[PDB]
C-alpha cells in the first residue's frame, strides 16, 4: 500500500477532475515520456504533458486535461493500461523471435 | 544464442529493492 | 466620415436638425464601412483616459 | 452558405520564401474583380502552390454548414465546410486599413501567417472578429 509514489497536485487539479496534475516522484524522463505518448494516443484527451520541475529531485508532474468524456485519472489509469499491454505485445514478440533465431 | 534466459530463470534483482 | 460621403462632425452641431440622427440617410452601406474602419466607442475613450 | 463572409477565385501572380523552407508568401489577384489583391502566406509543404494557378480563397465564420474552454475537434462524421476545401486556417482579422476611396485593405493573422485582402466594398461581411476561417482550394 504505497501512500507516496503518485500524488494528486489539488491546486493543479479543476472541479469534477477531467484536469488534473500527478506527482510521481522516483520517476523521470522514461516513464514519463511513454505515459504521454499512450495517454496522448486516447481521444478523450484533449492535453497530457510532463515535466521533471528540477534535476535535483527525482520527481515527474504529468498533466492531464480531458474533454467532459472521462476525468484525468480515468485517462492516467488507461494510459498505464495500455503502457503495460504495449510492453507485453514487446515482449512476447522479442521472445518469439529470440526462441526462433 | 537462441534461448529464454528470462523465463528460465526466476528474476530477483529486477523487483525494486 | 467626410470621405465616406458622411458629414464629418468635429463639432457640435447648432441647428435645428441636431436632435435626430446625423446620419440617418446614410444608406447603411457608408455606415458600416466607417464603423468597420473607425470605431471609437465611450467605454474606450474612458478606458483611455 | 450563409456563413462565407467573402469568396472568390484568384490567380496567383507570384510565391516567394523569403528565407523559409515551410511557408512562402504568395500573391494572387482576383479573377473578374479587377480591384480585388491577395497577399497570403501559405504553408507550402502542406499545401503547395506554383506561380500561375488559380486558387478559390473563402473567409467563414462556423465551419458548420460543456465549458471546456480548450478547442475540440469536429468528430470525424460531421459535415462541415472545409469538406471541399483542400486548406484550411483559422485566424483572427486585426486591422481594417483605407487605401485609397472606395479602397480598403483587410488583415488577417493565422497563428502569425498573414493575409492582406485589398477590395472595394466587403463591409457588410468581413468583421473585426476571431471567427474567421480561410477555405483554399485548388
Amino acid at each position: 500500500p504505497d501512500r507516496e509514489k503518485i500524488k494528486l497536485l489539488t491546486q493543479a487539479t479543476s472541479e469534477d477532475g477531467t484536469s488534473a496534475s500527478f506527482q510521481i516522484v522516483e520517476e523521470d524522463h522514461t516513464l514519463g515520456n511513454a505515459l504521454r505518448y499512450v495517454i496522448m494516443k486516447n481521444p478523450d484527451v484533449e492535453f497530457c504533458g510532463y515535466s521533471i520541475p528540477h534535476p535535483s529531485e527525482n520527481l515527474l508532474n504529468i498533466r492531464i486535461q480531458t474533454y467532459g468524456e472521462t476525468t484525468a485519472v480515468d485517462a492516467l489509469q488507461k494510459g498505464l493500461k495500455d503502457l503495460m499491454d504495449l510492453c507485453d505485445v514487446v515482449e512476447s514478440k522479442f521472445t518469439e523471435k529470440i526462441k526462433s533465431m | 544464442v537462441s534461448r529464454d534466459t528470462w523465463n528460465t530463470k526466476n528474476m530477483r534483482s529486477l523487483e525494486p529493492p | 466620415r467626410k470621405s465616406r460621403g458622411m458629414l464629418g462632425l468635429l463639432e457640435p452641431p447648432a441647428k435645428e436638425l441636431q436632435g435626430i440622427d446625423p446620419d440617418e440617410t446614410v444608406p447603411d452601406n457608408v455606415k458600416t464601412s466607417v464603423s468597420q474602419l473607425y470605431r471609437i466607442s465611450e467605454k474606450s475613450v474612458r478606458k483611455f483616459l | 452558405m450563409s456563413n462565407t463572409l467573402f469568396d472568390d477565385i484568384f490567380q496567383v501572380s507570384e510565391v516567394d520564401p523569403g528565407r523559409y523552407n515551410k511557408v512562402c508568401r504568395i500573391e494572387a489577384a482576383s479573377t473578374t474583380q479587377d480591384q480585388c489583391k491577395l497577399t497570403l502566406d501559405i504553408n507550402v509543404e502542406l499545401f503547395p502552390v506554383a506561380a500561375q494557378d488559380s486558387l478559390t480563397v473563402t473567409i467563414a465564420s462556423s465551419l458548420n454548414l460543456s465549458a471546456t474552454r480548450s478547442w475540440r475537434p469536429p468528430q470525424a462524421g460531421d459535415r462541415s465546410l472545409a469538406d471541399d476545401y483542400d486548406y484550411v486556417m483559422y485566424g483572427t482579422a486585426y486591422k481594417f486599413e483605407e487605401v485609397s476611396k472606395d479602397l480598403i485593405a483587410v488583415y488577417y493573422s493565422f497563428g502569425g501567417l498573414l493575409m492582406r485582402l485589398e477590395g472595394n466594398y466587403r463591409n457588410l461581411n468581413n468583421l473585426k472578429q476571431e471567427n474567421a476561417y480561410l477555405l483554399i482550394r485548388r
